[PDB]
């Protein structure tokens, strides 16, 4: 599900699912 | 950054994992 354009909340949702307990940082810059 | 790699271009699992803690 990760090999597409992921924008806005959909990108943050993908990071949440992939990273799991590792957490993540979201820096749109 | 992540928007340029995953939103304005097609994302990848490698790119997403770059941002995991």
């Amino acid at each position: 599900f990760v090999n597409q354009h992921l924008c806005g909340s959909h990108l943050v949702e993908a990071l949440y699912l992939v990273c799991g307990e590792r957490g993540f940082f979201y820096t749109p810059k | 950054g992540i928007v340029e790699q995953c939103c304005t271009s097609i994302c990848s699992l490698y790119q997403l994992e770059n941002y995991c803690g």
